[PDB]
């Protein structure tokens, strides 16, 4: 009638990427509760394929730590 | 069980359906909700009862199958549409494909059941297979006796099944026909048959070589992988790519994966993702080939040879010429686009799922045309369907080149467009 | 027909305005704490991972005991 | 098509009204009972939990189960 | 873009039970291992949506609620 | 906890071969006989219905517990 | 088919080769010997039926205990 | 937690040393001995391919 | 209306990583929160069916060990 395709994780890392488009701290990332900054462009498209990208603004990102601790 | 004579069951399946036993308005409406029994298909599929049931039994008067027995059959059982098969929007439109299967089977001749799965043949007490030959045209009989495997084995080989029973490799089950009889009359099925029917079709179609099976699971992943990889456009978005890139790690592990079960769903993801010059020169070398046996002698055969001769790669391995991916199946004719895959080569598409429709626009000479499990107008199909080449069409009659119609060989047939292409489920153009 | 995935984000919870007179603006619940968006990158940007819901001003302090 | 995450509202429970002595619409969120006040919320939760039918004389005994 | 949620998020466990037999005991269910009983038919329908309906007969439901606790 | 919608974890065993103990199930990890077709029926739609023979039950017993 | 509602993790294992010890199972971490095809049948709905040597039984023991 | 009951991997080697056939099941390191238990153990679990100098640090890893 | 579940039964979560600039450290993986370094191109091949295969630069790489752990 209706098929349901339930998919499991295989990465063990849960988190997203963050950064801003307008005028910038760069890309940071919190992975499996820690908060992180990323330095190579490299290494924002290799985390991009197993976590997602958001955008968050520097005057919201104070706010997100507390949340996320 | 055997409660009732042998007199009284050849009677009971004797009757014409047809015969509603003068009980068609609201008396077996209202048998219908308190004999539950019916709650999978009233739950399911919402129906508001008596006064729904008084527009569904309609439907059945159009296609003229028996309001009683159509009711008592789906109480019998319940559920996974109202009697047997998967799955297929509403119930109303669920009913029309039930009774337009029956249609494709009270004409159409199938060998009496016997047992067949789990083992030991029932030996009879010859007269079954003379019953059912004996019944003439759309009869109760001509529906239930090839489909219930339990019953005939309890009335026409009795015996046999007393004094065995028995577990797994026995007799395990009961009598289906003593279950039917015993709620109908909770109407008179014999004594109304002595107090119908006097009227006037034999199956067609086999079943390809296959090495099949090892790893069904292996199929139904590539069906799921294709299906994200074609519908690609919507997800370029994070969870996107995480639902078309799921496919790496293993692995899918289902038990109950039948041939049967693989199938059903393959089918349902191929109705998801769905909705000349080449031809021209093998065409006149073709044509020649009418009246003699290509294969093997079956229709895949003859649909084989013909790819092999335009592609390059062929369906039966007797063609042979070389294989084409087994993606599916495979078994049967219905259908070759649902397995083979001919993106290796050139692809049409137009799969036509249960009901309908046929498409006329979509012809295209020479495209192998797929014909459903059970037709019957034109073809009397049964179980795996039949198959074939277009050869020319006018918006009144079609030309056709196929094999194994009644025992082959390469025959041209011309068949009416309106009745050939409700036969159909699918198409592959070059 | 569909297809059900994880939540790799390591974020449970769903973002909250109103479309009527009286306005509080965006706000969101980011594992069980309540916090105010100030700009609409951060609300577009977490509209990917956690879901947008309507909720009005009057019902927004019964919402606030629940998710505590 | 029609792609679900799983575990990401982070909300367990159900909305409950009565068609027929009406209570109004009211909603059991992660084990905790509240009253809705507004058109907009119902359907904005709609959309995350499921809106089920449970009759006035009913209510109490959930409320035993759901606790 | 939306983010969809599947709901199988009821927060119920549990299955409705009741008998077709001669002896009835109307509608009953077990919500998150607590056995509950259904007055309107009103309350039987909304549950249908969320958790399964089953038959039990009379004997059998003093096995059930042993296995159930 | 954490698992399906029936709350129910289990299966439905009978024999059909000569000597049967009519139907039986494990519901939670506690073994129970059923005493009515009815109630068969009504577990058959939450919980699977295998095949078990009287010489086999006593093994899947230490298994189950 | 939903075997997440079966309560029962393990598999049923039987060898093709010359010396055969018929056919065997673990179920919830636990060794047992299957006496009846019936009880084979009725399992092999609920977990899967693979293929162990005899001499490489012993290792498997090992791992499932 | 899963169904099969059996979490893990099979393990070889087409290089020129071989280890033959290797399995880990549920954290338990087991040798192989027989083509027949590979092709039954397919059915359920993967099998990958390591090479004999890196079986030492998968080891470590699955502990 | 049928269930496919597509389920993770390799018992590996992790991923596997690697640098594409001027200094590099090879090929180096993290199987269940324990960082592990690969020798062979075979056990990368083999690892890459079960476990995805991400960029990270080695700058970041000690950024990403924090939070592993």
């Amino acid at each position: 009638s209706k098929i349901n395709v339930n998919v499991e994780n295989v990465s063990g890392v849960q988190g997203f990427l963050f950064h801003t488009d307008g005028k910038s701290y760069g890309y940071r990332a919190f992975i499996n509760g820690v908060e992180i900054g990323i330095k190579d462009i490299e290494t924002v498209q290799g985390f991009q394929q197993i976590i997602p990208s958001i955008n968050i603004s520097k005057s919201d990102v104070e706010a997100i730590r507390k949340a996320m601790k | 069980s055997k409660k009732y004579t042998q007199q009284q069951y050849e009677k009971y399946l004797a009757q014409p359906a047809n015969n509603t036993f003068g009980l068609s308005p609201q008396q077996v409406a209202d048998w219908f909700m308190g004999q539950a029994g019916a709650r999978p298909v009233i739950n399911s599929y919402g129906v508001n009862a008596s006064n729904l049931v008084s527009t569904y039994i309609p439907k059945m008067q159009e296609y003229g199958v028996s309001y009683t027995l159509f009711l008592m059959y789906t109480v019998f059982e319940g559920g996974g549409n109202w009697i047997n098969h998967y799955m297929y929007s509403n119930g109303l439109e669920c009913l029309e494909h039930d009774l337009q299967y029956i249609h494709g089977v009270w004409e159409t001749y199938f060998p009496p059941a016997l047992s067949a799965p789990e083992c030991y043949p029932a030996t009879e007490d010859g007269a079954l297979d003379r019953f059912y030959q004996s019944l003439p045209g759309r009869t109760w009989g001509d529906v239930m006796i090839p489909s219930t495997m339990a019953g005939n084995a309890w009335v026409w080989a009795y015996n046999y099944c007393v004094n065995n029973q028995g577990a797994a490799p026995l007799v395990y089950f009961g009598n289906p026909y003593d279950s039917q009889i015993d709620s109908l009359l909770a109407a008179d099925p014999f004594t109304g048959g002595s107090i119908g029917d006097g009227k006037n079709s034999v199956g067609t179609g086999n079943a390809t070589v296959s090495a099949s099976s090892e790893a069904n699971r292996e199929k139904l992943k590539k069906a799921l992988t294709d299906l994200f990889n074609n519908n690609l456009e919507h997800l370029s978005e994070f969870y996107g790519n995480q639902v078309l890139n799921a496919m790496k790690y293993g692995t899918i592990l289902k038990c109950d994966l039948t041939d049967d079960g693989l199938n059903a769903i393959l089918q349902l993801i191929a109705d998801v993702n769905l909705q000349s010059d080449r031809v021209a020169a093998n065409l006149a070398n073709a044509q020649a080939q009418v009246g003699k046996y290509i294969g093997d002698g079956q229709c895949y055969a003859w649909v084989g040879w013909w790819s092999a001769r335009v592609c390059g790669y062929s369906i039966s391995y007797s063609t042979g010429d070389p294989m084409l991916p087994l993606i599916g199946d495979g078994m049967n004719a219905h259908s070759i686009h649902l397995g083979w895959d001919w993106s290796i080569a050139n692809t049409g598409i137009v799969n036509y799922p249960v009901g309908t429709v046929g498409r006329k626009e979509d012809l295209r000479v020479g495209a192998i045309w797929c014909a459903t499990a059970f037709s019957g107008a034109p073809f009397y199909t049964g179980q795996y369907g039949h198959t074939g080449i277009i050869e020319s069409w006018s918006d009144t009659t079609v030309t056709v080149l196929e094999q194994n119609i009644l025992g082959s060989p390469v025959i041209r047939s011309t068949y009416d467009l309106n009745t050939f292409l409700s036969t159909l489920t699918g198409l592959i153009t070059f």
